[PDB]
């Protein structure tokens, strides 16, 4: 197989890369292309050396980087999709690969439609003379505001995520489209969150305690928040949901060149000093008041079930 | 498609050697990995798919690494050439060589193999491209580097530079190495010629990692007797041009010391090159298989960490490396090969494939190397060194600095052990 | 208390006329921000004509005719109390004073400078503390720079096509140090003993960096005396079709008499076919039916007449003739 | 002839007290290089004050004191005419010159206040020369006994109240926190301190740079990574702004901030402050006396994109950072004042603490 | 205090009365007639609009020693409504009406009144088997309010017991 060993090479280059571009969109629909691909690829005489062929990769490409993890739910998801089709020969050879097939094209189907169910879903909550916060965005955020604000007047307050900063990017890009934002820096939160009403953040991925990993500074807000007591709203869809769990891993909070958060310019000072951040927090899942998904609100703990009938959790061994 | 880029791997610093003599300067690890692989991972992050390797000496070590490497695979997309020839001894030998042999295209790298680098010169790189083809295809050369401390100590006293610039358009007025000096003077040929402001900069450091065409090829066909890049660039300002390129995200530099060897050691560990971070175990084995934890610390196959025995910042440690109890290690490595008895503590020091040490032994700021013992009550001091299978029994309170290996005229022991002859 | 500052005497009144005798031009303009009390030394016969002036205040102090620069300062002495703006002959005052002498106020150092639009001062990429000077002639030496100084400094600017100002905006404890060393003068010159690196008052050193011109300072500097700074009010009239001008008051403008780039003196009858400048024409003029005029500072007692010719050329005092061709070198008139 | 300044930019209808200024234009706009009314060495250490090096509390408190020290060193009254209410009718209008040249930290309103208490002390058929000098002598000994005394005191109280083998974190800047700091550590402690900062400042990189000159360890990071901080350290210490009257400790950008995720990880804080830093009036929370900086220097450096560049043609945009912000009282602790380790709520009982009464 | 408060800004005062028989009501008509716009609410309905109310006020008429308050009823159940959206509260009394009695010292310090302004007496059969009863005042423990206001100024909640034992000869408890 020639394409299948040159394409998960360039798939863990650009792993190992990092950042840039934006999020897991662009990266799930990678992750689809390989794994369409590798159907495509390569015979079976059985289901089981196909189980070794993927569960290599997904050992492999989770073995790159466990810091974001939509690569390993959806090797999750085409692993329910083959058990479920592997079960419905004998509940050998012939419909499976057209199954696998026709199956991740409605998983296409799907997410492709995801912000814009969540704008479907928009219009229920906030309302006229109002305030609302974030920190930094996914691209599900600045659809969200938008949309709220296609029709409906708010005024947000925002302040930013800055080890290094990318608040500012969603601030000027809903700056565009009359929204009348505040940007704020990331420490007087305190100061204006006794005034603000309503508070909604957007994460990058949220695992099986019901719980998230989210962007830096979402932890102290979320916190500030509760000591409020005003609702904290996550507006992740139903494609981020893995079953990891926090301390049963090795540091889901890992960490970059602190150049991102120190000038090297101040002197010899720098020697002695191990400085160092993360690129995530944690928050505990009792935390969050109500998701936003595509299908609908569900409660904080509304997850196991989400996993023992939306996934394979006998495959927990990746 | 331009991608093209060269390795070099020549070196002579015979001012804190002889490190280089059977574990030479190019299979000199970090903690068990390859060098050679850093500065061949950087250069998969410059997008290029073809490298040429030169070999100084033991070209039977490279032989045996590059069959095992990641890149042996011809699966694998950045292919790596080699030369074969051991009749070489400076620096610009071997690239007239290769451009005699003429088999280099264009607009290629040339960067030494000790290099740890993670920035992606394609935003750079086709900068310098454009000034060549846009303009008059003169700014022959771009060397590039990193915006630096007023003093940081991987820019040690033996390598120091400072550097007069354009205003904007960030081109070389003047160079000077400032080896063995307090003050500093200027020539004059590049004053009221450059009407436009004079920037002058101590803020900079040296690196090799030069991107240039085969124009550099005939302008060391030119004059024979140039044998590194410091006549090159001086050859340039005797009147064919140079630019420079300081950048403010990564961090490029080199060693053929062990001082800033030590100080780029430091610079991993604590995790100054992300990307590049020795736990994702880009080179591929599971022989390097490590976590993360608190603090930056590393923790490997078959650990064995002793009870009570407090291991608190910034180390890792290899395969192999039984532990045992109440020791006490801060920001140094161990490597794979390792055996501890009690209250070993570690401090800045280097335990390379191996080596053993006795419990007590008290040592702090050390160098190690291959496959050495070392006994009860060593207590040493730091600036030293330790190669091939050094044995130093009971009771030594060894001083500042002592190179002690198998060599006489040089090394401070004989074949035999280094106690006494 | 802040309040004091003089022009220098010289630079390094009878002569140089830009449009006036060119120290009323920076008197105004020091007066144009404050200081009543301020003193104006000079140094000879120039001492008690003031009465065009319209003072607030003056102090006219007379001093020895041979001298340099410091000499004026061992002579003041006895009469100064505090910061000291010293302003000097051949300036330019075409900009903002107000930033430098609250710039400093702003950085607590002791001095200041204007630096505005063969010669090299150091000075940062903050752009607001100076290091050290090269010029043209004394710099014959390559150029030289110390290890500490630039060591505690990471990057460094050499303003170089620049000229100085001559500003200087001192306190007391220099002038009584000068008292005390009274061997160093040219005080253009004094600041290559700056020591900013090494004490009878942890130190600090700085100057500032609109962008207009400056005159050169040979004799004449009239290139900067074609200025259109912000003709006013005058008796005028209302035949010269001429722009960019000043009107003569108690003279005789009226028709066919056109100054581009010129002005109308005292006195200066101008009524007939005089012609555009590009130049100087000072009062007591009559000069006109082809009056030409290139590169020409008619001073004066001005006189050229009955088809006169210049071009490229300036003038002076006690010129009376006709046809006296002055050639496109600048010769003697 | 009587001073004004104006506003920059988009405002925030919230702040209708306290307004908006840029940093970056002049204070001899309207007002030539001399004044009659207003003094050259006021000018000069408020233009000092303005700028924004003259940051920390104490030394700002010095900086004004030193100002009108200078100012009292050599004013002349003229004579047929009463000393103390033309002396505050000259020197509360250069409160305003302060006030509008930038605003009030009110531990400056508590030294213009016992000026005040000076000034109308000594008498006006008193000769006033000699009650010139023991008038400057009576406000620089209050100065120097309050803050070198105050910090000795506190240092005093903090050779016990740091243990080993603990860790601590400190956040904003002060002299004084330096000298608590590294007199802690010079005696045989041993313990290493982290260093946390916020944008757009980043302030503490002078408390860190003076605790690795006294050779102690540390990692630094920004409040938005605090969450990972609260497993390792064992006490968090805090600096201090401003004392308001029910145990709200007014201070730096992200005091309150720390301290809820403090005492969200229950980690329990220790904050410092002193005698004269304490107001009169009282409020409830920040919208009421809370400055604010520069605007536009919120900026990353990252590629080519200023990402609040064009701030100025927005204008349906705004943007605040509010530097000067409060706490609840119920959860700083206690503070490490001069009197003792005195717990938060019982602050206010030094009002009559003056007739011994 | 709203009647200067209004004079020279503006806000939205709400009011849920004080209803064992009301007289909130007639706190909104004597102070509608300057024009605030005003609202009124059942006294039920307070807990999800304090999602959207900043601050509060309370309107008391006796507080004691312990920083604790004694004011009309409903102010317990708003005062913990408050508590769970961390909104500041702020009891306008003067120093005039502190007391140094305490509460459960006292036996029972509460005061009924007759149960005719909640079950009116055309009630029927139902009255003779149900017990019925309501206060005018309810005790609120001093750990909730926050902020004072005085003549001389604002104080802590801990802070009137320097005015207590200041302002009242400290044996004085036997009256």
């Amino acid at each position: 197989g020639s394409e299948l060993s040159e394409r998960i090479e360039s798939f863990v280059e650009t792993l190992k890369r990092g950042g840039g571009p934006r999020s897991s969109e662009e990266m799930a629909r990678e992750t689809l292309g390989l794994l369409r691909q590798i159907i495509t690829d390569h015979r079976w005489s059985n289901a089981g050396e196909l189980m070794e062929l993927i569960r290599r990769e997904g050992r492999r490409m989770t073995a790159a980087q466990p810091s974001e993890t939509t690569v390993g739910n959806m090797v999750r998801r085409v692993l329910k999709i083959i058990r479920e089709e592997y079960g419905r020969l004998h509940g050998h050879y012939a419909q499976l690969q057209s199954n696998i097939i026709e199956a991740i094209n409605e998983l296409l189907v799907e997410l492709e439609g995801t912000m814009e169910n969540i704008a479907a879903q928009a219009l229920e909550h906030i309302h006229s003379n109002e305030v609302i916060m974030t920190i930094g965005f996914s691209r599900t955020v600045e659809a969200f505001l938008k949309e709220a604000a296609r029709k409906r007047k708010f005024h947000v307050i925002v302040a930013e995520c800055a080890p290094f900063c990318q608040g500012h990017e969603m601030a000027v890009n809903l700056s565009k489209a009359g929204i009348e934002t505040t940007v704020m820096t990331d420490a007087a939160i305190f100061a204006v969150m006794s005034r603000v009403n309503k508070v909604i953040i957007g994460t990058k991925t949220i695992l099986a305690n019901g719980a998230l990993r989210a962007v830096t500074g979402t932890h102290t807000l979320a916190l500030a928040a509760k000591h409020h007591s005003t609702p904290l709203i996550v507006c992740a869809p139903m494609f981020k949901l893995s079953p990891q769990f926090p301390n049963e891993e090795d540091s889901f909070h890992k960490f970059v060149a602190p150049e991102e958060v120190l000038p090297f310019t101040e002197g010899d000072i720098l020697e002695k000093v191990s400085v160092h951040c993360p690129v995530f927090d944690y928050v505990p899942p009792e935390l969050i008041t109500l998701f936003i998904s595509n299908i609908g609100g569900n409660a904080p703990s509304y997850i196991y079930r989400l996993m023992s009938e939306l996934y394979h959790p006998d495959d927990h061994v990746l | 498609p331009p991608l093209q880029a060269v390795l070099v791997a020549d070196s002579f610093d015979r001012r804190f050697f002889p490190i280089s003599k059977d574990q030479p300067r190019v299979l000199l690890p970090l903690a068990n990995v390859a060098l050679i692989d850093y500065t061949l991972e950087f250069l998969t992050a410059t997008g290029v798919q073809e490298t040429f390797v030169f070999c100084c000496w033991k070209a039977a070590q490279i032989k045996e690494h590059l069959l095992k490497s990641k890149w042996c695979r011809p699966t694998s997309l950045n292919v790596v050439r080699i030369i074969t020839s051991e009749l070489y001894r400076s620096l610009g030998d071997v690239l007239r060589d290769v451009d005699a042999k003429a088999l280099v295209r264009s607009d290629f790298l040339l960067v030494y193999g000790d290099v740890i680098s993670n920035i992606n010169i394609t935003r750079a790189l086709e900068e310098h491209r454009l000034r060549r083809k846009l303009e008059k295809n003169v700014s022959v050369m771009t060397m590039i580097f990193k915006e630096s401390s007023p003093s940081h100590p991987t820019r040690c006293h033996e390598d120091n530079v400072v550097v007069a610039v354009d205003s904007t358009t960030n081109r070389v007025l003047h160079f000077q190495k400032t080896q063995g000096l307090r003050r500093f003077a200027f020539p004059l040929s590049l004053f009221q010629g450059s009407s436009d402001g004079v920037e002058v900069r101590y803020d900079l450091l040296d690196c090799h990692i030069s991107i240039c065409s085969p124009q550099v090829a005939q302008l060391f066909t030119d004059n024979f007797d140039y044998q590194t890049r410091d006549d090159f660039v001086r050859g340039l300002l005797v009147n064919n041009q140079i630019h420079m390129h300081v950048t403010a995200k990564e961090y490029g530099a080199r060693v053929s010391n062990l001082h800033m060897y030590s100080a780029v050691c430091a610079d991993v560990i604590r995790r100054w090159v992300y990307p590049l971070t020795p736990e994702a175990n880009f080179t591929d084995s599971t022989t390097q298989s490590c976590t993360h934890s608190r603090h930056n610390i590393y923790r490997g196959p078959e650990v064995s960490l002793g009870h009570g025995s407090i291991l608190e910042e910034n180390v890792l440690l290899g395969s192999g490396t039984v532990i045992g109890s109440n020791c006490f290690i801060t920001n140094s490595v161990i490597g794979p090969g390792c055996h501890i008895g009690d209250n070993v503590v570690l401090d800045q020091t280097y335990l390379w494939q191996g080596v053993r040490v006795a419990a007590g032994a008290q040592i702090h700021q050390s160098l190690l190397c291959d496959n050495a013992e070392v006994k009860e009550r060593v207590t040493l001091k730091p600036r030293s060194v330790l190669t091939s299978q050094v044995v130093v029994g009971p009771n030594i309170t060894l001083p500042e600095g002592s190179v002690i290996s198998l060599h006489p005229p040089d090394a401070e022991e004989d074949e035999d052990d280094g106690e006494f002859s | 208390m802040e309040f004091q500052a003089v022009v220098m005497a010289v630079g390094g009144p009878l002569l140089p006329v830009g449009n006036k005798p060119l120290i009323w031009y920076p008197l105004n303009l020091l007066e144009r921000v404050g200081f009543e009390e301020v003193i104006v030394v000079t140094t000879k016969a120039l001492c008690a004509e003031f009465k065009m002036k319209m003072k607030p205040d003056i102090v006219c102090i007379p001093d020895d005719a041979d001298m340099g620069t410091a000499d004026s300062l061992r002579y003041i002495y006895p009469k100064l109390k505090t910061d000291v703006l010293v302003l000097s002959c051949d300036l330019i005052t075409d900009v903002a004073l107000h930033e430098v002498v609250d710039l400093f106020r702003a950085y607590d150092a002791s001095l200041a400078m204007l630096m505005r639009k063969r010669d090299f001062i150091g000075v940062d990429s903050t752009g607001k503390r100076l290091l050290f000077m090269a010029n043209e002639a004394d710099l014959d030496e390559e150029l030289v720079i110390k290890g500490s100084i630039l060591q505690k400094h990471p990057r460094i600017r050499f303003h170089t096509g620049l000229v100085d100002a001559h500003l200087y905006c001192l306190k007391k404890y220099i002038v009584d140090f000068l008292m005390e060393n009274g061997s160093i003068t040219s005080i253009r010159s004094e600041l290559i003993p700056y020591l900013v690196r090494k004490s009878s008052q942890s130190l600090d050193i700085y100057s500032f960096i609109t962008l207009n011109l400056a005159p050169y300072d040979a004799c004449w500097n009239a290139c900067r005396g074609d200025r259109w700074e912000d003709s006013s009010a005058q008796i005028v009239s209302k035949h010269l079709v001429g722009v960019d001008s000043l009107i003569g008051p108690e003279t005789q403008i009226g028709e066919k008499s056109s100054i581009k780039r010129s002005v109308i003196g005292s006195s200066c009858l101008i009524k007939d076919r005089v012609t555009i400048t590009n130049c100087l024409l000072m009062n007591s003029v009559t000069v006109e039916e082809g009056s030409n005029i290139q590169g020409s500072v008619i001073c004066n007692n001005a006189v050229i007449e009955k088809g006169a010719d210049i071009k490229d050329c300036l003038i002076g005092s006690g010129q009376r003739i006709e046809a006296k061709a002055k050639r496109v070198n600048e010769v003697i008139v | 002839q009587v001073p004004t300044r104006k506003d920059y930019g988009s405002k925030v209808s919230l702040f209708s007290h306290l307004p908006q200024y840029s940093r970056q234009n002049s204070l001899t706009q309207f007002m030539s290089i001399p004044s009659s009314v207003i003094h050259p060495a006021m000018v000069r250490l408020g233009l000092q004050y303005s700028q924004g090096l003259v940051s920390g509390s104490n030394a700002r408190c010095i900086a004004l004191l030193r100002a009108l020290q200078q100012v009292i060193q050599d004013y002349t009254t003229p004579p047929n005419e009463e000393l103390s209410r033309d002396l505050v009718n000259k020197l509360k209008p250069y409160m305003s010159f302060l006030t509008q040249c930038r605003p009030l930290s009110a531990s400056m309103h508590n030294a213009i206040k016992f000026l005040n208490k000076e000034i109308t002390s000594v008498g006006s058929s008193k000769r006033e020369e000699e009650a010139k000098s023991e008038l400057r002598a009576a406000i620089d000994r209050y100065v120097q006994e309050k803050i070198v005394l105050a910090a000795q005191a506190i240092s005093r109280f903090a050779y016990q109240k740091i243990s080993n083998g603990d860790v601590i974190l400190v956040y904003g800047c002060s002299s004084l926190v330096s000298r608590i700091l590294q007199e802690a550590w010079t005696e045989g402690r041993r313990f290493r301190v982290v260093v946390v900062d916020s944008r757009p400042w980043l302030e503490g990189r002078h408390t860190l740079r003076s605790l690795v000159h006294a050779g102690v360890p540390a990692s630094y990071l920004l409040i938005p990574a605090a969450s990972y901080v609260l497993p390792e350290v064992s006490k968090v210490l805090l600096g201090a702004h401003a004392l308001l009257a029910n145990g709200s400790v007014m201070s730096r950008v992200g005091t309150a901030q720390l301290a809820l995720v403090a005492r969200a990880h229950n980690v329990p804080v220790l904050v410092c402050c002193e005698t004269y830093k304490f107001c009169e009036r009282v409020q409830t929370d920040a919208f009421v006396s809370n400055e604010l900086d520069d605007p536009d220097d919120l900026q990353c450096k990252r590629g080519e994109h200023v990402a609040l560049a064009n701030w100025q043609n927005h204008a349906s945009l705004r943007l605040l950072n509010l530097v000067y912000d409060v706490t609840p009282p119920e959860l700083v602790d206690l503070v490490i004042t001069e009197l003792g380790m005195i717990p938060c709520s019982s602050v206010p009982v030094v009002l009559r603490v003056k007739s011994s009464d």
